[PDB]
RNA sequence: AGAACUGGCGAUGCGGGAUGAACCGAACGUAGAGUUAAGGUGCCGGAAUACACGCUCAUCAGACACCACAAAAGGUGUUAGUUCAUCUAGACAGCCGGACGGUGGCCAUGGAAGUCGGAAUCCGCUAAGGAGUGUGUAACAACUCACCGGCCGAAUGAACUA
RNA sequence: GCAGUCAAGCGUUCAUAGCGACAUUGCUUUUUGAUUCUUCGAUGUCGGCUCUUCCUAUCAUACCGAAGCAGAAUUCGGUAA
């Protein structure tokens, strides 16, 4: 065609409002916001709905999320809360299948001998069943 | 020196600014000095012409905000290549012989300015049948 | 040279029959500990009044912490520091939150860059700014620019264990 | 945890992957490497082939024989690091050399069997962009490696037959896929969902 | 036989350069610096001399 | 001081087709299509419309700005010659001995060959690129000229023939003879 | 080579500086555990491919005092800084518009009208204009500057320092 | 002994093609020196012969650059053992 195709990868970008996720330390895989970038490599957060402080911090131990919301640059944690559970983010990233693993691995480690005799028995007989099914498909 | 310079051409701005009861602004985009010395020799009538720079031109006239209060408005039509033709000589004549005269298509009337009012010389260069119109229909 | 803190020393000489209570004399420091506050307080007043320790004696130390400690923040820093060839003024500028971190990053700087050290090194002076457009630096006002934003490419993934079976990635 | 690892060189750096794996040697951990050929290094060919060419110059001056043998394969280069990391001299070191082998490219066995990857060697991520480097292969043959040809002619031929097999069972898994959603969407498998698989 | 334009022309690509006081280099005629290594691109040069 | 982020616009008007993956560069217009390959980069591009584009930097120091710059002189200068085409035009100089200019072909392998290079029995040869086109002028005496998209190639033949053309032993600036460009323009636009 | 203080080798092992009488550490009954020294923790090698702020790419890189070196002097590699100036009354970069009249200024001659040259460097009106910085015509014609204004709008340059 | 810096000045002019005053910073151990550690219950103590190898601060040969290089010849110089 004559329609030039570029293209650029899409990567997670720091920004106000951005939504992001803490890996390490006393707040680790837990989630904040950031407000205000302080450098490349430090910036601000908050996560008063998870319980994470105001705080500078480092970037190679927080780790981004593809979501974002949108805030007033240099807002306090009244605010800051707010537009979060108005944006109903904690929801969004349920929603994300990162953390679906997230509890996945979570609920794996919390099992139980007799949980994991369970899950084979179960497993077993799903194995049956779709060894058969695939056998006829 | 240099501020000295740009010091006299704001003095120029304020007594033409003060002396004269109108000026029109003229876009002289592509006069060239040839074209406005003939302007100025037609004009050695009633007006005179000033031009510099147009940054210039807006920080005198923010400097004279302090009396003559009704320049502000001048600011936002200070732009381009626009010059001053200050005097007091009627409208449409002082339109005609900038606009028609000696022109090649080539200045412009950019804005007028008189006594604290805007206009942009369209309705100044209505010539008639406006009035009858007017008194006709009411 | 350490976590870094910051202390209001105070001190006066020793009162005499001639001067019951002389004149005191304050300093903001920064140091990792009071001690280390006490001892270049010392050094500062030595080199600007005659006075020694065992002159004068300490009114007080107070140990002193930020207005507004949750608010990015730049500084304008005026430095003086000791060359292997001489010794130089200086004036740079920083972002951060806070003063401690600031003039952290303010030594480890200078030794990266200068290999002016701790001892080699004094402050003239540290203050906030109060105004944008008034930063001279443009590694910083670049920071200041409006609505910013950007990436952080070529993600790295650190690897607990020793193998991984698959080929990483930085898609990030 | 297994009798045996897999690794290529590729996007690799040379002294980190030999640090690691004669650290692993020593602790029992039987490899192969293959593909030595697609290593990478730092710095540039010049560079290099200077490096190479010291070591190339410094043999016994009174026989050459007996000297240092200069060899000028990738395989054999990796090797002589991965040597002088290691106490050669030993029992253990002669056991752990055992242990090890190394190729290039990837023959059948070592090719139908997996490979794998060491991220603290990795060029791609190690290494800070805007910086340069260099390949063993290209090395190899400057100094006087002569077989670099036949080497990329199996290994596309070796790469078809696997590309081929990937997308067999790729399309196999993909029927799978479908009839394993078929009872995914059952009872049994919500029981091993809330109970975390 | 030879005409000044073609004259100045290769002149300008062979006669207006300049050297290095210290490597003798092929540099531009207004340049400033070296260009070489050796040389430390340094700023000693001169305008090429011309004949005759 | 490690610049935070940078770019630069590129101009794909109208006849113009770009399509750029993995720092592949194809682009496509009137006189044919140009191919790049900057791999040794790491820098992204982006499109706004087939009107423009722009390349960026993140994170980036004083070189890669200046690479960046570079890159897109590239790329315009790819765009311009497969739309305009590029035109490298040499004049022959000699004082005694006329520059016998030929061409000829081994296998097809057209090479420019010369002779009578100052009384030279050396037969001098010079390969032709792929995608190059040579003229003999007729209004202007031994004004060869050679064209293409490929700036890189035409210049660099152009280059490779005056280079061949080369006096040894000697001064130059009295001994003048060899090969030398005169003007660069565009095939197009006349 | 020779003297002053002290401490040390010799008489003295051990840890480390690969290696070493003199360094640093610390001094020994024979064993056990523990904590450490100086020193070090990519592998050889026991120990964090630990974290962190940054400097640096070397076609001769660098990498631990003592200890097996390297200097002056230079570099528009690179980093940071100082001081001075230009500039928001609009800079510079860079573009863009005018780049004239008295006037083709005088001599030089087939023709020379700001640009082959010899000799003068004025005046006007200007925001400004050289009796012209060059391109081009046989010569006008046509352009871009000097000089000034439209534009972006905050930056630009000089000298320094380590 | 070797190599450099600065630049008075030569080079008809021309600081620096080639050179370079007054100063000055290093390098090598093929010079002599200085020392006396090793060796005086044993190191065979000029020279040349024949013989291999190494060095480079390159004389020639290859290739290039600069010049007060018109050609020729020549010099300055780099890569180079």
């Amino acid at each position: 065609s004559t329609d030039s195709i570029v293209k650029a990868s899409n990567w997670r970008l720091v920004e106000v409002g951005r939504v992001v996720l803490i890996k390490k330390g006393q707040s680790a895989g837990k989630l904040a916001a950031i407000v205000e970038i302080i450098d490349q490599k430090k910036v601000l957060i908050d996560g008063p709905k998870a319980g994470v402080p105001r705080q500078a911090i480092n970037l190679g131990q927080v780790v981004l999320t593809p979501l974002t919301f949108a805030l007033p640059r240099g807002a306090r944690t009244a605010t800051v809360s707010k537009k979060w559970a108005a944006a109903a983010v904690c929801e969004k990233w349920a929603a994300s299948s990162w953390a679906k693993k997230i509890a996945q691995r979570e609920r794996r480690a919390a099992l139980t001998d007799f949980e994991r005799f369970q899950v084979m028995v179960l497993r077993k007989q799903k194995r049956y069943t779709v060894k058969k099914a695939l056998a006829k498909a | 020196g240099i501020r000295e310079k740009k010091a006299e051409y704001f003095a120029k701005l304020r007594e033409y600014l003060e002396e004269y009861k109108s000026l029109f602004v003229v876009g002289v985009d592509n006069v060239s000095s040839q074209q406005m010395h003939e302007v100025r020799k037609e004009l050695r009538g009633r007006a005179v012409v000033l031009m510099g720079k147009n940054t210039m031109v807006r920080r005198a006239i923010r400097g004279f905000l302090s009396d003559l209060p009704d320049f502000e408005k001048l600011l936002p039509f200070v732009k381009g290549n626009v010059g001053f033709v200050f005097t007091n000589e009627p409208l449409t004549e002082i339109k005609n012989v900038i606009v028609s005269n000696r022109v090649a298509a080539g200045l412009t009337v950019v804005q007028v300015y008189d006594n604290g009012q805007v206009f942009p010389s369209s309705i100044l260069d209505i010539t008639d049948e406006e009035l009858v119109s007017h008194f006709v229909s009411a | 040279m350490a976590h870094f803190k910051e202390y209001q020393v105070i001190g006066r000489r020793l009162p005499t029959e001639s001067v019951p209570e002389p004149k005191l004399f304050r300093m903001r420091i920064f140091a990792s500990n009071e001690v280390i506050a006490k001892s270049r307080y010392w050094y500062f007043l030595q080199k600007l009044h005659k006075v020694k320790k065992a002159s004068g004696e300490i009114v007080s130390i107070n140990q002193i912490n930020e207005a507004h400690p949750t608010k990015v923040k730049n500084f304008g820093v005026w430095v003086r520091y000791d060359s292997r060839s001489g010794t130089h003024n200086m004036y740079k500028e920083i972002r951060d939150v806070s003063r401690v971190a600031a003039v952290e990053t303010l030594y480890q700087d200078m030794a990266a860059r200068h290999r002016a050290r701790f001892r080699s090194i004094h402050i003239l002076k540290v203050a906030e700014i109060e105004k944008t457009a008034d930063v001279k630096r443009q590694y910083v006002k670049q920071f200041l620019t409006k609505d910013l934003k950007f990436p952080l490419p070529h993600r790295v993934q650190k690897s607990t264990k020793t193998f991984s079976y698959k080929r990483p990635s930085t898609f990030y | 945890v297994e009798p045996v690892v897999v690794i290529d060189g590729k996007g690799h750096l040379v002294g980190r992957l030999a640090s690691v794996v004669a650290k692993q040697l020593l602790n029992g951990q039987k490899i192969v490497v293959v593909r030595a050929e697609e290593l990478n290094i730092s710095g540039e060919f010049f560079r290099n082939k200077l490096k190479y060419h010291d070591f190339l110059r410094k043999a016994t001056a009174f026989n050459k024989t007996r000297g240092p043998f200069h060899f000028r394969a990738p395989s054999r280069i990796f090797y002589k690091a991965l040597r002088g990391m290691v106490s050669h001299k030993t029992a253990r070191g002669k056991a752990a050399l055992e242990r090890l082998k190394v190729f290039e490219g990837i023959p059948p066995p070592y090719d139908k069997k997996k490979r794998v990857v060491v991220p603290q060697a990795l060029r791609v991520l190690r290494l800070k962009p805007g910086r340069k480097y260099t390949t063993l292969g290209k090395l190899s043959t400057s100094v006087g490696w002569k077989y670099e040809d036949v080497v990329a002619k199996l290994e596309a031929k070796r790469k078809v037959s696997s590309a081929e097999y990937y997308a067999k069972k790729r399309a196999f898994t993909k029927k799978v896929a479908s009839a394993n959603a078929t009872a995914a969407e059952s009872d049994v498998a919500k029981q091993l969902a809330a109970l975390g698989y | 036989i030879i005409e000044p334009s073609l004259k100045a022309l290769a002149s300008k690509y062979n006669c207006d350069k300049s050297v290095c006081r210290k490597c003798y280099a092929r540099l531009p005629p207004r340049a400033t610096n070296c260009r070489k290594r050796k040389c430390g691109h340094t700023n000693q040069l001169r305008p090429k001399k011309k004949l005759k | 001081m490690k610049y935070i982020q940078t770019e630069q616009q590129i101009e794909v008007p109208e006849g113009v087709t770009v399509s750029i993956k993995s720092r592949i560069v194809k682009v496509v217009g009137p006189r044919g299509t140009l191919t790049k390959n900057l791999k040794h980069i790491d820098v992204t591009f982006t499109k706004v419309n087939n009107q423009l584009i722009k390349v960026a930097v993140h994170n980036g120091g004083r070189k890669h700005v200046a690479a960046l710059r570079t890159v897109k002189s590239l790329v315009d200068n790819m765009i311009t010659g497969v739309t305009k085409g590029y035109k490298y035009k040499m004049r022959y100089v000699y004082a005694h001995f006329p520059i016998n200019v030929n061409i000829v072909e081994k296998d097809g392998a057209k090479f420019i060959e010369v002779r009578n290079f100052l009384g030279d029995k050396k037969i001098r040869n010079v390969p032709v690129r792929d995608g190059v086109t040579i003229e003999f002028s007729t209004n202007v005496k031994d004004e060869i000229v050679l064209s293409g998209n490929s700036v890189e190639d035409v210049s660099q033949n152009a280059a490779d023939l005056q280079q061949i053309c080369r006096v040894r032993n000697k001064d130059i600036r009295k001994f003048l003879d060899g090969i030398y460009v005169s003007h660069k323009g565009f095939i197009t636009e006349d």
